[PDB]
């Protein structure tokens, strides 16, 4: 009925609350360490490598050596930063980071300790957008802490950050409006249960597609990866800082990793639901298992970011924001518009005329782009013309 | 009237960042710390109108001005300073002590005008955001204000236009091409071939240091004619 | 309060790990002072004298700028599908008319700006 | 905590902007503080839509944001014009008209 | 479903559907095609919308109006009688923004008579700026944005709700910053008036919504009607209801240009394109003062005890700084500025008579001076120094009526129509007004207004001196004509404030019958 459900929502006890959070937060951490490591050791597989083997069984204890070795490190504050601001600029990343990540429905309700909660620390009326706004105050943190290290290659960083902000954030804003058109509800768990019948990715495909170009965005991941840039940039934006300030960034890189593809999963796999080989059998969507699946699903994301990080270069920062602009953008646009032509026709009974658009729109479009990357970006051009220097004769 | 105690604290807490963000925007001295204290205040107004219970503006407050002071910090770096601290000495005469005078007049006035209102009266909006805040912002920007909701497409249109007219550079001034600079007669390369390296001293290599030409001076193309 | 407070908990567990590993950074490992250690890195090579021109103490010109004022007006436009998308269902035949109206004016916005060259420069 | 108190914050807010807009010469700073005007100004609407327990309010916070993004939109446009012809992004620099 | 009056909103809606046709044309059509389709589309855009209009009229021959959108747009007769009022402005101002240069050896005329920029982006004197005149090259965006003003202020006398008000406010401001910078010549002045004006609006428009704020926790409602209902029936906190009416009185003043906040005005009038002047200052004050007097004759009538004193002030403030300043000024176009300043006292004498004589008076003041002043704007666009800027010296203009006599004289009558002399519009005009005070109770405002008239006859009568009186200086200016469209603009303008001086009573008794608004 209404998402969220006044039923299971808001009633957790001060204590049951506060258990939620803990589990969350070291959920989190113990994400990030997994994605780090596994991230490495795929990477490794991926080219012929084995990664992180060595230190501890089999490598588990990578992630924590870096990180208490980063903790062990000294902490530096060079100078001519703006002292403040720079030593900020960490926790305005990591703080969002863990917030966003409040309202993702890890799984369904279950009964704990004799009270009846849902498997996520809270939801909300408008809680997708609440971890997009997350996110977007957790860009202040890359882009103030390139320009508080008062360096070239910092401040490079973050003024790449702030292009990425311009070229990725419309068209993740625009992704959820399909969702929410199918869903009805702006609450994760109401997505979540909308999907029962059947997975948005299925449904809503182009804004799936979107979605994800801006989830890789959004995380300064590769292909985009532009604020670190390490191959143009050295560090980027952080640039100048070490030890746990650093560390701190790249836990907010990965804890926005994991916060967008469990919000890609909320939206369009279905969140927490039991896969087809799983769905048939009994008890799987209730109970604990749930975060199996959801889990599951986030880590087929993590392993999409890795892959993509292993197999593609980095794109100039121009060519990200021509790609939101001029690609993403109006993909997304077209497609709600499209999605709700269709939808107000099949209320209407108009059904195979919406059968009809909606395929000739997507058949105009996947054109319409291939132009984009084949017609408009032309693969041909005149010879230049001679000079002083005594040019030879060509073949 | 009186509200929870929890949101007295929050408004309490909140609105005193709001304030402090708002006292940073007009008397930071760099522009970068006044865009800062903008976000903070925004942020902080967000979180009242949740508190007020209004959700849905809150989250869009948030994402909105997130993303215009990123742009206005953009901004900033591009036609004010990277870290430019501003002088804020009062350049008309009297004109400080008069603005301060009348700014805290006017705003003693309207808090008198002000005066108690909730006292009158405080329906809970929990009648309203029932059904949904977002559904019943939908309802009635779409029913009652619908006409307003269709004139804000003007006003995007309008900035779009005064965006392209004032702020977009034409043909006749676009800069050349990598392209084009490498064929001016070769210029690039071959017209003053890569220019001599800045000098590089014990105890100097930094960009600014110029070259020592055979004779024993400075040579000038060495380092750029922009630094010092 | 309810179905916030978990997010006020979660972010005070968030704020105070993030002070505290600042606070360890600065105060755990070794500190010693030097001054080519603090002073910015500039790939090896001697910072520029401090002085102040041609950056810090001037101006970094984006080329966007021009799609930063329209990502602007963009950003703040689109969130009413939001309100819209949500209640699609329940608004009817003559608000899906009305966004379509509105949505074909931001095309035409868009156009023009695509068009007349100004998503070119970054 | 009584209500009315959001107003003054927002009456004191709105007063701020307003001495912003007099007190600082950047431009930028003073398009700060005209979004500072009217966040004020869609605060007190928040808290008067909460007063009469209708979302009207709210609603017309919502506009006075897309009125405030594209206000400053134009004005960075016409700083722009500005600042490329005097390289100066005062206000007090555009002291051409004058008597 | 809400139901929608398209036929009533057909005004307004001709116009965006028009502004937003224009930007298409700007998006997808041929350069050397985008003036004449522009242009086409202007001006038959506005022909069409004046049409509509009568049409609306006949309409409302019966019932005394209605709302058209669920509230929130009202066309009663004051109503349709400003929205002809400001289409026909728009028409006139719409053909001097048409005109290109007179002629050339090249062809690459580029809308330069009227004062564009062929490219406003280009740095003022740079070789870009030449190259672009040179090749004739012109932003035509300038007729979009223009439409979307008349837009604006074709909704903002009709708005009755003050959340659609604010809209149009912003809506007709914000094109105006843009075009009050794309000046041809002077692009220096030009630039600083864009700016002041964008500032000082952005300043004023928060004021504005923060009155609304304050109006709507009074009454708990943002339409005009519920406001009134509201503080008529003391339901409301009658505190909030005066401050968010004067901070509601502080947009809408500056919009007009009351002394308080009339400063903004002679800088952008003087930097300003001639040709967007000459329409601002007709339109823009017609369509504030329409909302105006919705607010104070719909909105909030029971509190006229208690905001009557203060426009008083105002309105007295406006006649006497707004005349008294202008009798020191040299420039012709600053002049004129500070006359739109005092005639905006003039009227709001007649907004405060607060009796339906008011309405009637204020809505034919507001037709006959937007004539008035377009006119002599249109006219001031022509004369023209020896290197082809407008000529606003008035030193300058010495002997010009001696060189020029049908111009000499068509200027000549506009001064006079604004000194309020008899004959012309502007005496009838300042008659109707200074009545509807004076059966208002406000003789004491007639009184002060006839001091004023006469303070300012002084400095209207000197023009008159040096452009017939005094011999021409040796470099003298000359006139540019440069086109049809700005002659006609000039005749029409000339003509009408001829004959609603002389012969009033027609559009006189459509005034009277736009005495009502529909509460």
């Amino acid at each position: 009925m209404t998402h969220p459900d006044p039923t299971l929502f808001g009633h957790d006890p001060w204590w049951l609350m506060l258990a939620k959070a803990v589990a969350i937060f070291v959920f989190l951490l113990l994400t990030v360490l997994s994605a780090i490591l596994i991230e490495r050791k795929l990477l490794g597989r991926m080219q012929m490598r084995f990664g992180p083997n060595r230190v501890g069984p089999a490598g588990l204890l990578q992630s924590l050596a870096d990180g208490i070795k980063l903790a062990l490190k000294e902490g530096l504050v060079p100078a001519g930063v703006d002292k403040p601001i720079y030593l900020l600029a960490p926790v305005i990343s990591v703080i969002p980071a863990f917030v966003a990540f409040s309202v993702i429905p890890l799984g369904g309700a279950v009964s704990v300790f004799g009270h009846r909660t849902p498997l996520q620390l809270t939801d909300l009326p408008v809680a997708v957008l609440f971890i997009l706004a997350a996110t977007s105050i957790g860009v202040y943190g890359i882009v103030l802490a390139g320009w508080a290290s008062g360096s070239t290659y910092p401040l490079l960083g973050g003024l790449r950050s702030s292009a990425q902000v311009v070229s990725y954030e419309i068209a993740m804003g625009l992704s959820f409006v399909a969702v929410f058109l199918y869903a009805g509800t702006m609450s994760t768990s109401g997505i979540v249960a909308a999907q029962d019948r059947t997975w948005f990715v299925f449904l809503l495909l182009p804004s799936f597609l979107v979605y994800v170009v801006s989830m890789v965005g959004e995380t300064n991941r590769a292909p985009f990866d532009l604020p670190e840039a390490e191959g143009e940039l050295v560090g980027g934006f952080h640039t100048e800082y070490s030890s746990l300030k650093f560390a701190m960034f790249m836990l907010a890189e990965y804890v926005n990793m994991t916060t967008v593809s469990a919000l890609a999963t909320t939206m369009f796999l279905g969140g927490w639901h039991a896969p087809f080989p799983f769905n048939l059998i009994d008890g799987a969507n209730s109970g604990w298992w749930p975060l199996l699946w959801f889990t599951a699903k986030v880590w087929t994301f993590m392993f999409l970011y890795f892959w993509l990080r292993a197999t593609l270069p980095r794109l100039r920062y121009d060519q990200f924001m021509a790609l939101g602009w001029k690609v993403l953008i109006p993909v997304s646009l077209l497609w709600i518009m499209v999605v709700a032509i269709t939808r107000s026709l099949r209320q209407h009974g108009e059904g195979t005329w919406a059968a009809w658009l909606l395929t000739a729109a997507v058949v105009v479009v996947v054109a319409l782009i291939w132009g984009l990357a084949t017609s408009l970006r032309r693969r041909t051009v005149q010879p230049p013309p001679p000079q002083s220097t005594g040019a030879y004769p060509v073949p | 009237a009186r509200t929870s105690t929890s949101e007295a604290v929050v408004f309490w807490v909140v609105g005193t960042v709001a304030l402090v963000g708002a006292i940073g925007v007009v008397a930071a001295r760099k522009a970068v710390y006044s865009a800062v204290f903008l976000a903070c205040t925004m942020i902080s107004l967000a979180v009242l109108y949740i508190a007020q219970d209004a959700p849905f503006l809150g989250v869009v407050q948030i994402v909105v001005y997130t993303g215009a002071v990123m742009m206005l910090f953009l901004f900033v770096l591009m036609l004010i300073g990277v870290d430019l601290t501003e002088s804020l000495v009062e350049t008309i005469k009297g004109h400080r002590i008069a603005a301060l005078i009348a700014g805290a007049g006017f705003g003693i006035l309207v808090i008198a005008g002000i005066g108690n209102v909730s006292v009158a009266g405080f329906s809970g909006l929990a009648a309203a955001n029932s059904g949904g805040n977002v559904e019943g912002l939908a309802a009635l920007i779409f029913t009652r204000y619908l006409w307003a909701f269709e004139l804000t497409s003007a006003l995007l249109i309008t900035a779009a236009l005064g965006a392209m007219v004032l702020a977009h550079r034409e043909r006749f001034e676009r800069r050349k091409t990598q392209r084009e600079l490498a064929i001016e007669r070769f210029q690039t390369g071959g017209h003053p071939t890569p220019l001599p390296n800045p000098g590089v001293y014990a105890r100097h290599n930094s960009v600014d240091v110029p070259a020592r030409l055979p004779d024993g001076s400075e040579s000038p193309l060495s380092v750029s004619t922009i630094l010092p | 309060m309810a179905l916030y407070t978990p997010i006020l908990i979660l972010g005070a567990i968030a704020a105070v790990f993030a002070v505290v590993s600042v606070g360890i950074a600065l105060v755990i490992g070794p500190r010693r002072f030097n001054r080519s250690k603090l002073e910015a890195y500039e790939c090896g090579i001697d910072p520029l004298p401090p002085v102040a021109a041609g950056l810090t103490g001037q101006r970094i010109p984006i080329r966007y700028y021009l799609i930063a004022m329209l990502f602007i007006v963009f950003d703040i436009e689109i969130v009413f599908l939001y309100p819209w998308a949500v209640a699609f269902d329940s608004l009817g035949l003559f608000a899906v008319i009305e966004m379509l109206l509105f949505m074909l004016t931001v095309f035409v916005a868009y156009a023009y700006v695509w068009r007349r060259g100004g998503l070119n420069w970054d | 905590m009584n209500p009315d108190n959001y107003l003054y914050l927002s009456a004191l807010l709105f007063t701020i902007g307003a001495a912003g807009v007099l007190l600082r010469r950047n431009a930028i700073v003073m398009f700060m503080c005209v979004e500072l005007m009217l966040n004020a100004a869609n605060l007190a609407f928040v808290n008067f839509s909460r007063m009469h327990g209708q979302l009207d309010g709210q609603v017309v916070a919502f506009f006075t944001m897309v009125v405030a993004a594209c206000e400053v939109v134009v004005g960075l446009a016409i700083i722009m014009a500005i600042f490329r012809t005097r390289r100066s992004a005062s206000v007090d620099d555009a002291n051409l008209l004058k008597h | 479903t809400p139901s929608i009056e398209y036929g009533l909103l057909s005004p307004m809606l001709i116009v965006f559907g028009v502004a937003i046709a224009g930007v298409l044309i700007e998006a997808l059509a041929p350069r050397q095609s985008r003036y004449p389709l522009q242009v086409t589309l202007a001006l038959g855009g506005l022909i069409a919308t004046v049409v509509a209009v009568v049409f609306v009229a006949r309409g409302l021959s019966g019932t005394p109006g209605r709302p058209a959108v669920l509230g929130a747009v009202v066309l009663d007769a004051p109503a349709v009688f400003l929205q002809g009022t400001i289409a026909l402005v728009g028409i006139l101002g719409i053909m001097l923004i048409a005109e290109r240069q007179k002629a050339t050896v090249s062809a690459g005329e580029a809308r330069g008579l009227e004062d564009f920029t062929p490219q406003a982006s280009a740095v003022a004197g740079s070789v870009a700026e030449q190259l672009a005149t040179k090749t004739g090259v012109m932003q035509t965006e300038v007729f979009p944005l223009t439409m979307f003003a008349i837009g604006g202020m074709l909704l903002f006398p009709a708005a009755d709700d003050l959340l659609t008000m604010f809209v149009a406010l912003e809506v007709l401001s914000l094109p105006l910053y843009l075009l009050c910078g794309l000046a041809r010549r002077r692009r220096l002045l030009s630039q600083e008036a864009a700016l002041k004006y964008f500032l000082l609006g952005a300043f004023s428009s928060a004021f504005f919504i923060y009155g609304a704020a304050m109006l709507y926790g009074s009454a708990g409602t943002l339409d005009l009607s519920g406001i009134a209902e509201s503080v008529a029936a003391g339901s409301g906190n009658t505190s909030l209801a005066l401050l968010g009416v004067a901070l509601l009185l502080v947009g809408v003043l500056f919009k007009v240009g009351a002394v308080p906040f009339h400063s903004w005005i002679p800088d952008v009038y003087q930097g300003a394109p001639t040709s967007i002047t000459a329409f601002m200052a007709a339109a823009t004050k017609i369509a504030a003062f329409g909302a105006m007097l919705r607010i104070f004759y719909v909105a909030v009538p029971a509190l006229r005890d208690d905001w009557r004193p203060v426009l008083w002030a105002i309105a007295i403030l406006t006649m006497v700084v707004g005349t008294v300043t202008a009798v020191t000024q040299t420039d012709v176009k600053r002049m004129l500025a500070y006359s739109a300043v005092a005639h905006s006292g003039f009227i709001l004498t007649g907004v405060i008579a607060a009796n339906p004589a008011g309405v009637s008076s204020t809505l034919f003041y507001l037709f006959a001076y937007g004539f008035s002043t377009l006119g002599a704007f249109a006219v001031v666009g022509l004369i023209r120094n020896a290197a082809g800027d407008e000529e606003t010296s008035m030193a300058q203009w010495a002997g010009l009526g001696r060189r020029y006599p049908i111009v000499g004289v068509v200027f000549s009558l506009f001064l006079l129509a604004f000194a309020g002399i008899p004959l012309t519009s502007g005496f009838v005009s300042k008659f109707a007004v200074f009545k509807a005070a004076g059966e208002g109770g406000a003789i004491p405002l007639v009184i002060i207004g006839v001091i004023a008239s006469a303070v300012a006859a002084y400095f209207y009568v000197r023009v008159i001196v040096l452009m017939f009186f005094t011999e021409p200086p040796d470099d003298a200016p000359e006139l540019v004509v440069p086109s049809g469209l700005s002659t006609a603009v000039v005749t029409v303008t000339a003509a009408v404030t001829f004959a609603l001086g002389a012969l009033p009573q027609p559009l006189l008794d459509l005034a009277n019958s736009a005495e009502t608004f529909l509460h």
